């Protein structure tokens, strides 16, 4: 008796809300959604209005600056400061050659002395900007080795694995020794060290310090793991050699789990802008007033042509000051309170009613 | 090994099951869209093309491969499981201790009524030294008993004592395929004494395997030697199988997405070679130059890094995803119980899965009757014998209802009043039942009661008495008509025929009285009033529906002593083949009584009764036994399964001697009210193509309301059916007369013969104009070119085409016409081994179940129990399954590209040197696990409207006969509605990172470009999955359940894997983006985006465009459907009123 089973599933006769979208379901639909998203709209240009940030290149203070307190070109610094009182004026910078290091590409101390009208809260950030820096190749973010940053003593074929990341363009030195940071990405690292202090010059010389440590993610230190290697077979990677100048000693080796600056710099960022946080300073709050920041020029941007610079915030909770989303959860509202309005003045002035059965074939 | 002798399954499936899996690995890819996945894993391989996880590259292919395998298992298994268990089912016994189912020189046991799976070369039986009588039914029409004259020498053998004394097979050549030859013969050595015998066997001495034996007992032989030297394993049995329009409009569309794929490879393969040779670029210093050598061919590799990078724009989930729901859509209209047949033990059954959206588009529907739109049990007989009619009826003389009064019931008390004088005096020496429902017409037919002891002949006078009597045995002698020994009630023996025409002839001639007890080995014995005469039938031609003769040769006794007795032949046949062979000039009365008898026809046909007539020529065997020759020596040629014995089959019948006709009744399959106004106020327009006759087609057209009344019956009826051999060269009339009026009936539908402006239309005709061209008016009408387009245009701007479609090949020439040369879907259900040409010349294959299961049903595309069913098939079962199927479609290439574009507009920021954005398990759990469940789901479970309610407004219907739903013009507007939320879900999370690259709310940073991947995917996925909520109707527990599943399975597999190690740069995710408040706000705000344009435009059609759909659904949820039960079968016997 071959007689299909009657369940309601073979029989097709499920819950079954049904949806008919009607004018009294759309159109009240259009004004629930567009009497949100002009309160979060607001709310978001409420609290990213009040966000005060401080954006200074400094890619030309090797030669557009002396060594006397220089000119200020409007297209290197940005002030946003809600507060607009201290807006226009100019953030000036000199420049301390001293002729030791012998690079003449990218050397020098640029010291930029800013202003900060405003005072920000107790978190503070001090980024860095790389723009015109093409950190999102083919090559280039497919150049590293896992288990050495995972603390692995690897080999030389070890560091040639197919699988994804491995380091083909730097495996080994002149003497067929492997390099302890492997590939592209640690290579071609940020050099420029930033002080752990905002020195109060001019006013009253009580400084503000900047931590470097809470720089990454706390939960990166379990990826992130001490080396396991032998001090002799490791070597420095090609552009670090002249911070490493001798090669690896038996305590020179950086132990790359607390080093944090770098565990930013292996996270490659995936546009032509990158903004890498380099210094935090969670303790103090920042009182108004001018301070000064003594960068260690060492990274050269001038052979393409790109910038770089400090991006110094405090973030919000959206992150960063960006007027992006306060103005799309306002074309958000401004959209839909207008397919609200089409929708009823085609519905009330003309158009249609839905008051007939014979319609479809009359 | 020397003698090459393998063994082998019996049937050929070429899906062996040790061969299996090669064999399907090299079927799956010939598509090429899976075989281009082989060309991006061994370009995977080379560690060139920027690719990390180079063997999980082999995940989201072979998923797809072994899915498509244990699918393709499925579809192996219900072909061997379910219409397939008559392998080996039963094994014989055949022991030989006294020294279904295969084994080469068995000595098989053949009973009665039973199929044999073997080649069997007969020895003996019970009858006369191995005279086999059998019914080779699944070979050809031959209903016959085809004599099966064995070995006539060796009959001595009784048992399975002596013949197991010789374990001996014999050897053959290689197969023939062909039916009635066999040219193998045995040579063996008797014992004892050296004498040698050729037993000669040919085709009399074997029988094939398809076949049915009847009538004979322990059919004894040997079996086939292996290979293929069965004759049906190369006859029939390779079929070639069909898909869809909407499958073959989907070739065109993987095209075109290949053709997009094409050039966004393309514009990375230049852009990338603009990118290298500039000169001011980051990638001189710190990137290390000269990759591949000293030239910019390293946007020619950027360009293969781009077809690895595009790879879910490639549809793999498609050829699955459309047989998944092309099965479970058939699995549905499998496990329907409103499809399922109670009087019979029968659901519906589907035959091909593949096509269950073909029910959704057809226009022309050829259902032709007496099998599939009526009951089959004919009954009456409104006798019409020597120019006068006996009998009276008002059980279907209705057919003339349009003007009558309104009950008429005491003339059906009137009949019950003439049924019980009618049972009771004629009973005087009949020993049958002769009860209520057991004689069939009332009518007093002369009042024999004459004789008493005077006389017994008679030879004076009331010759209506004689021919009567006459009629009466030449009735029940023109017959293939079985008896059968009646298990209860052994007193009273039944009748069984294979044609339900043929057995009413005798029954009632059972009823009056001139009934058959049973069948000689040569003759016909016959209880004539009393006495058994015994009319002994030397020769029989058989019935076909494609002559229309069925005609004996029954050789009758001398009445007086010492002569040579003569011979009838009731040629007994249709109303028009008998008078197209019946004696013009003659001495007898035979011109004044043809226009008494064919007026009576025409009566008897215009109230809804089949009409079969019967003549009869006194021949004699002075001119008998010369035709027998020629006949018997056609009978020993080769063309005993040809048209060749129709030449001789057509000599003797040239003059005949007319003596009367019957008017046998056929009541319905009570499938009217679905013809009424579900199946053909839908917008299908059926066309009838009976065989039967013009006046009783037209006369039950109205009566099942196909054609109702205010129907311009534009009528061809040619007026002249003769044969051309001579002359007639300089004009013409037999083709020219039928040729100018359909120029003719050009002024109802003004139109011409040149051009084809109706292809590109599609409507459901105004204007009523059923046309009831008819037979030879056919034949005339499809016979070459330039004389087709002058009625197809009139059969394009008809409701109905009618009938006398007979010899099935112009059933066959009409299918073919209407589906090729107008570009349409055909559904022709039927029944019977003489419907197969129509229904393996369609679209669809619809057949009709019987009491037994017939050619027409396991040759077929689907087989339901009744034409009831049909309605529901249709109207429901397809109409769901197009809208189903035309929409998931249209999402399918749009899931593919909001996703596969959303890293090319990454592209532009990494200047197109592939570098992957998701993480490369984002990129490969997108076509199987996160959004690929509710685009199945909605072509399984979504409902336009309810199961009743597609049945209360049949013409819902005309969305899916326009082709109003699936085109191209819905196809790309669903690539650009992709395209443009590809802008959406990838520059919203780009202008959030634009500006100063920081996104979490304490300023750790998101940079990476796998982080950035979780802001598009997640985008991706839930702006894909609330789509397709927003494309189905009635949303259910269960689809509703696995779009919140599968929207809540991309935040699962982000918080389970980025929570191990061994997710190298995509450490811990599911901590850093999702308590960043910048990801929730751009996830509830780029998914408003990407739905608001077609959900304003998909509420701008449903307000001031609205489809027959909306306003039907508007109708829903109001006081409109209220009265209607859940369930409702509105063509149903026994149902309430609304
Ligand atoms: C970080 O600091 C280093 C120095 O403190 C920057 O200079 C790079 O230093 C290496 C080693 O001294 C230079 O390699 C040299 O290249 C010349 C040819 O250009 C070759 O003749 C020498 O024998 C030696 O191999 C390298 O050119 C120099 N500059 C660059 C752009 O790498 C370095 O730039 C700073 N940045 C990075 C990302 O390392
Ligand atoms: N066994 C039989 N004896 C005498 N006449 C028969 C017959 N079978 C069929 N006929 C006649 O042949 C004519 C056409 O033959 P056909 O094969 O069409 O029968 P039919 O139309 O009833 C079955 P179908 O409708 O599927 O063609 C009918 O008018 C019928 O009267
Ligand atoms: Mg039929």
């Amino acid at each position: 008796n071959r007689r299909p089973k009657e369940d309601a599933f073979t029989q097709q006769r499920l819950a079954a809300i049904n949806p008919v979208l009607t004018p009294r379901t759309v159109l009240p639909l259009y004004l629930l959604i567009a009497v949100v998203f002009v309160i979060v709209g607001g709310c978001i240009l409420a609290q990213n209005s009040k966000v005060d940030e401080v954006t200074i290149y400094y890619q030309d203070c090797m030669t557009n600056a002396t060594s006397s307190w220089s000119d200020i070109p409007s297209e290197h610094w940005q002030f946003v400061f809600h507060k607009y009182k201290t807006y226009n004026t100019a953030p000036q910078w000199r420049f301390v050659d001293d002729e030791s290091d012998d690079f003449t590409k990218q050397r020098g101390t640029c010291q930029i002395r800013f202003t900060t009208p405003s005072d920000m809260k107790n978190n503070v950030y001090l980024n860095y900007v790389l723009e015109k820096f093409a950190a999102n190749h083919r090559r280039y973010v497919l150049s590293f080795s896992e288990d050495q940053i995972r603390g692995e003593d690897a080999s030389y074929e070890t560091v040639h694995d197919a699988t994804g990341i491995n380091c083909k363009p730097l495996s080994k030195n002149a003497d067929g020794k492997i390099y302890y940071p492997c590939g592209l990405i640690a290579n071609s690292m940020f050099n420029d060290t930033f002080p752990l202090q905002l020195t109060n010059v001019g006013d009253t010389s009580n400084n503000y310090s900047l931590t470097n440590k809470g720089i990454n993610w706390e939960s990166d230190k379990k990826r992130y793991k001490k080396t396991k290697y032998n001090y002799t077979q490791i070597a420095p990677p090609p552009y670090w050699e002249k911070m490493y100048p001798d090669g690896y000693n038996e305590t020179n080796i950086p132990d790359i789990q607390d080093w944090e600056e770098f565990q930013n710099w292996m996270r490659p960022g995936a546009f032509d802008k990158i903004t890498k946080l380099i210094r935090i300073n969670k303790n103090d709050t920042l009182p108004a007033g001018e301070y000064q920041l003594d960068i260690g020029l060492h990274w050269p941007v001038l052979e393409f042509n790109g910038k770089k610079g400090i991006y110094l915030t405090h973030g919000s909770h959206l992150g960063g000051r960006n007027p992006f989303l306060g103005i799309v959860y306002l074309i958000g509202g401004c959209i839909c309170a207008a397919m609200a309005l089409i929708l009823l003045t085609f519905w009330l002035f003309g158009g249609r009613k839905i008051a007939d059965a014979s319609s479809l074939s009359w | 090994p020397i003698m090459q002798y393998p063994r082998n399954k019996i049937r050929t499936t070429k899906y062996t099951p040790l061969t299996f899996l090669p064999k399907n690995i090299l079927f799956q890819f010939h598509n090429f869209a899976n075989v281009y996945f082989l060309v991006l894993i061994i370009l995977g391989a080379f560690q060139i093309f920027g690719v990390t996880n180079p063997g999980l590259s082999a995940v989201p292919l072979v998923v797809i491969v072994i899915i498509t395998a244990i699918k393709d298992a499925i579809e192996d298994s219900r072909r061997t499981v379910l219409d397939l268990e008559v392998n080996n089912t039963k094994t014989h016994i055949l022991e030989g201790v006294e020294n279904k189912g295969v084994k080469v020189g068995d000595i098989v046991r053949i009973h009665n009524n039973d199929e044999i799976p073997a080649d069997i070369i007969l020895l003996s039986t019970s009858d006369t030294d191995g005279a086999c009588y059998v019914e080779t039914k699944n070979l050809d029409g031959e209903t016959n008993l085809k004599v099966r004259q064995s070995l006539k020498c060796t009959n001595t053998i009784r048992t399975s004592k002596d013949i197991a004394r010789t374990k001996f097979w014999i050897e053959s050549e290689g197969p023939h395929s062909n039916l009635y030859t066999y040219q193998g013969n045995m040579k063996w050595r008797n014992l004892a004494d050296g004498e040698i015998r050729n037993e000669p066997i040919t085709i009399n001495n074997v029988l094939l395997r398809g076949c049915t034996l009847r009538n004979t007992k322990w059919a004894m032989g040997v079996v086939m030697f292996t290979g293929g030297d069965t004759k049906i394993m190369l006859n029939s049995g390779i079929t070639p199988t069909k898909k869809s329009r909407i499958s073959r409009e989907l070739n065109f569309s993987v095209v075109i997405n290949f053709v997009l794929l094409f050039i966004l490879c393309f514009v990375s393969g230049i852009a990338n070679g603009v990118y290298y040779d500039k000169k001011g670029r980051s990638r001189f210093s710190y990137e290390f130059g000269t990759i591949a050598g000293s030239a910019a061919t390293n946007g020619f590799v950027s360009f293969w890094v781009a077809v690895i990078l595009y790879q879910s724009l490639v549809p793999i989930s498609l050829y699955i995803s459309v047989e998944i729901i092309k099965t479970a859509q058939a699995a549905f209209i499998y496990g329907d119980v409103l499809l399922y047949n109670a009087k019979l033990d029968y659901p519906c059954t589907p035959k091909s899965w593949n096509i269950s959206d073909d029910l959704g588009q057809v226009e022309y529907i050829f259902s032709d009757k007496t099998g599939t739109l009526t009951q089959n049990v004919m009954e009456f007989k409104k006798c019409t014998i020597n120019g006068v009619s006996y009998g009276r009826a008002y059980t279907e003389a209705l057919a003339g209802l349009r003007k009558r009064q309104g009950i008429d019931v005491e003339t059906e008390g009137r009949r019950e009043k003439a049924e019980i004088a009618k049972d009771r005096d004629t009973m005087i020496d009949e020993l049958r039942a002769l009860s209520g429902n057991s004689q069939f017409y009332p009518e007093e037919v002369t009042f024999v009661s004459k004789e008493f002891v005077r006389d017994l002949k008679g030879a004076s006078g009331e010759v209506q008495q004689r021919c009567c009597e006459h009629f009466m045995l030449a009735l029940a002698l023109c017959h293939s008509v079985l008896v059968e020994a009646n298990p209860d009630n052994p007193k009273k023996l039944d009748l069984k025929a294979q044609s339900p025409d043929e057995a009413a002839l005798v029954a009632t001639a059972r009823d009056v009285g001139f009934s058959f007890v049973g069948k000689t080995k040569k003759g016909l014995i016959i209880e004539m009033q009393g006495i058994q005469k015994e009319f002994e039938i030397l020769n029989i031609l058989e019935f076909n529906s494609s002559r229309k003769r069925m005609s004996c040769i029954v050789k009758i006794p001398g009445l007086n002593p010492g002569d040579e007795p003569r011979a009838l032949l009731i040629c007994k046949g249709a109303d028009s083949i008998i008078y197209s062979r019946l004696s013009r000039q003659s001495g007898s009365n035979s011109e004044a009584i043809l226009e008494k008898t064919a007026l009576h026809l025409e009566q008897y046909a215009t109230e809804g009764l089949r009409t079969l007539c019967i003549a009869q020529r006194e021949l004699s065997w002075s001119e008998y036994e010369k035709w027998n020759e020629k006949y018997d020596i056609a009978a020993a040629s080769l063309a005993n399964r040809e048209d060749e014995l129709e030449v001789v089959a057509d000599s003797i019948e040239r003059e005949l001697i007319l003596l009367g006709g019957t008017a046998i009744e056929d009541r319905l399959q009570d499938g009217v009210p679905d013809c009424i106004e579900l199946l053909a106020e839908a917008g299908i327009k059926l066309w009838v193509l009976t065989g039967d006759k013009v006046e009783t087609a037209i006369n039950i057209g109205f009566s099942c309301n196909l054609l109702n009344n205010e129907m311009e019956l534009l009528v061809i009826k040619t007026t002249g059916d003769d044969v051309k051999e001579f002359g007639s060269e300089p004009s013409e009339i037999v083709d020219a007369l039928l040729s100018k009026y359909l120029k003719e009936y050009f002024n109802l539908t003004g139109s011409e013969e040149e051009i084809f402006e109706a292809k590109k239309d599609h409507e459901f005709p105004k204007g009523n104009y059923a046309i009831v061209i008819d037979g030879d008016a056919l034949k005339l009408a499809l016979y070459g070119e330039d004389i087709r387009r002058k009625f197809l245009l009139l059969c394009k701007n008809c409701r109905a085409v009618l009938c006398c479609r007979v010899s099935p090949s112009q059933k066959a020439a009409v299918v073919k016409l209407v589906k090729d040369s107008l570009d349409v879907m055909t559904l022709a259900i039927g029944d019977g081994s003489n419907d197969v040409a129509m229904i393996q010349s369609a679209d669809v294959g619809i057949g009709i179940a019987g009491e037994e299961g017939r050619q027409a049903v396991m040759c077929s595309d689907y087989a339901i129990g009744q034409f009831r069913y049909l309605a529901r098939l249709v109207l429901v079962h397809g109409r769901w399954s197009y809208k189903r199927l035309a929409e998931m479609i249209p999402e399918f290439f749009y899931k593919n590209m909001i996703f596969a574009l959303a890293l090319f507009w990454y592209g532009i920021y990494n200047d197109f040197d592939g570098s992957y954005l998701y993480e490369y398990t984002y990129m490969m759990f997108y076509n199987l696990a996160f959004t690929s469940l509710p685009v199945i789901f909605l072509g399984i479970l979504d409902q336009d409207v309810n199961d009743t309610i597609s049945l209360v407004v049949p013409q819902l219907y005309r969305v899916g006969i326009l082709r109003k739903e699936w085109n191209q013009r819905k196809f790309l507007w669903y690539m650009l509605d992709g395209l443009y939320q590809s802008i959406i879900c990838f520059f919203f999370p780009y202008l959030v990172y634009h500006k100063n690259m920081i996104v979490t709310s304490n300023g750790l940073g998101l940079d990476h470009r796998y982080f950035v991947g979780v802001y598009v995917t997640t985008i991706a996925v839930i702006s894909c999955n609330t789509y397709v909520l927003l494309h189905q109707y009635r949303w259910d527990w269960f689809s509703g359940l696995f779009i919140a599943l599968s929207c809540l399975v991309v935040f699962a597999w982000t918080g389970i894997w980025s929570s191990a190690i061994a997710s190298r740069e995509f450490f811990k995710a599911a901590a850093r983006i999702y308590g960043a408040p910048s990801f929730w706000a751009v996830f509830f705000v780029a998914v408003l985006f990407c739905l608001l344009p077609r959900f304003t435009y998909d509420s701008f059609q449903k307000f001031f465009y609205p489809t027959d759909v909306e306003i039907v659904r508007e109708m829903w949820q109001h006081g409109h459907f209220d009265h209607y039960p859940p369930g409702y079968d509105p063509t149903d016997p026994n149902r309430p009123k609304v």
